[PDB]
């Protein structure tokens, strides 16, 4: 038993990390085959960053601007391109412990492990959720640029994250390895601001199903709903509106504990106007929000306990 | 405004 | 900003995970230099398991009896010796990823990474504390044990945690890479409970001084109180007394952040008689004892948002 | 009892 959030084991990825430098900026790239990715305004500076013009600012540079470190050996960059806001840098030797890897672009609600790094040195990993603002709630300091984003299948690597700033919030904004950012947020330096942010319907749920599967039923209730009286009630407390897709996804969960959906979006319905009458659900006694359904499936059980 | 990290 | 259970990267560790198989049982262990280590009970089945006698169940076995595997490669034993929890089986080959590395015994109220594993494979890395009970609170199915938890100082890897079992509440219990369970545990299968728990003061302080940090301060007040008048109330919120040790290793986020301690003791005397007024600290409503002073200093800040 | 896994 047991539940806890879980991120990938990131050795894969630490054989990725470089540090990359143009002028007076350092932040962390990534090195795949002879290629290595990092934030474009990696080359900015003074007032270079409120009204900055990056074609511009490009074009006067070249290859030997950037200064790839990889450990204490070093790179040298041999081609250099913007791709939206990212650059790619080509490179002489080509990455040694290049896993296999694809990059894919993450839906809100979907999750991912993150391996923090300063000086392209990894200092740290965790799991975070991408948040139907765009935005996610990490912990970066200044230097953490570069920083990326992936889940694992079998023995491949997911990109789906590059970090580029943090929101007057506190909260992250980045872009996949295409340069396109999540959000409508851009990398200058405006009056910027996250969107209001709500909670993730589907993934509570699956959390509940986990709260199951695990052993304990308390917050469970012998009604039903439409979807739509849910929606009605959903809508004010600020949760996602729940579709049938989402319901369907909801399947081999309710197979495996024998509970239908409809029925514990009544359970969650109740929640939601009852609180949580002071007791815990798998040790929290908030709603979570941050654990999507192949992420219950993968940690938890197999079969439940009864 | 917003931090550049 | 933002603050997040970080764990330590896991490469360094993923190098050293091997499959460890006597007879019918699999489970994970650990490949340093020559040496493999792993649970004792790896040896043991059917009654095997409630009255067993390791001394008796070891000398009925060769170096071949173990088929140590890693990845599709294999090892072959050379010799094997019991550490009172643990096997310790030489083999042919030296581990060519074998990192710096030593064994530590942490203390209750001390954290590390857990790099969670099924047959030799790594799955995932979460972050956990040494509860004063002595048990974590862990997430593993069967298979897990052998998988180990541990720190990493600059490049070298402390070793501090074996996974062996779980208890009826559904935590988890093991030993250092000694084979010295942590708490009265034995790997039997009798009647054994977790005794009961306690909050850990330190952390919970370690905890707002970086609710401060990040830079809010509603929690705050402006009273104080000696050590002695402080425990009287903690005794009875179940929390651990506080000792001028702990008092004193608040000492730096003290001066980082200008509050004294006895002082921050007096907010938390105040948060555990008047609950939190419904909202949250750092993002949480309850408060959070798994973050030591070490952990918010690395994670947290060098400068404070005043 | 426990589960020795």
């Amino acid at each position: 038993s047991g539940f806890r959030k879980m991120a990938f084991p990131s050795g894969k990825v630490e054989g990725c990390m470089v540090q990359v430098t143009c002028g007076t900026t350092t932040l962390n790239g990534l090195w795949l085959d002879d290629t290595v990715y990092c934030p474009r305004h990696v080359i900015c500076t003074a007032e270079d960053m409120l009204n900055p013009n990056y074609e511009d600012l490009l074009i006067r540079k070249s290859n030997h601007s950037f200064l790839v470190q990889a450990g204490n050996v070093q790179l040298r960059v041999i081609g250099h391109s913007m791709q939206n806001c990212l650059l790619r840098l080509k490179v002489d030797t080509s990455n040694p412990k290049t896993p296999k890897y694809k990059f894919v672009r993450i839906q809100p609600g979907q999750t991912f492990s993150v391996l923090a790094c300063y000086n392209g040195s990894p200092s740290g990993v965790y799991q975070c959720a991408m948040r139907p603002n765009h935005t996610i709630k990490g912990s970066f300091l200044n230097g953490s640029c570069g920083s990326v984003g992936f889940n694992i299948d079998y023995d491949c690597v997911s990109f789906c994250y590059m970090h580029h700033m943090e929101l007057p919030t506190g909260v992250h904004a980045g872009t996949d390895l295409e340069g396109k950012f999540y959000g409508p947020f851009v990398d200058r330096q405006t009056a910027q601001a996250a969107g209001t942010d709500t909670t993730i319907t589907l993934n509570v749920l699956a959390w509940l199903y986990a709260a199951v599967i695990n052993g304990d039923r308390w917050f469970l209730n012998r009604f039903t709903t439409t979807l739509n009286d849910f929606n009605l009630v959903a809508m004010k407390y600020n949760y996602e509106p729940l579709t049938q897709d989402h319901v369907d996804i909801l399947g081999p969960l309710s197979a495996q504990t024998g509970i239908a959906v409809l029925d514990m979006c009544a359970a969650l319905k109740e929640l939601l106007q009852n609180g949580m009458n002071g007791r815990t659900i798998l040790g929290s006694t908030i709603l979570e929000d941050e654990f999507t359904p192949f992420d219950v499936v993968r940690q938890c059980s197999g079969v439940t306990f009864q | 405004n917003s931090t550049s990290q």
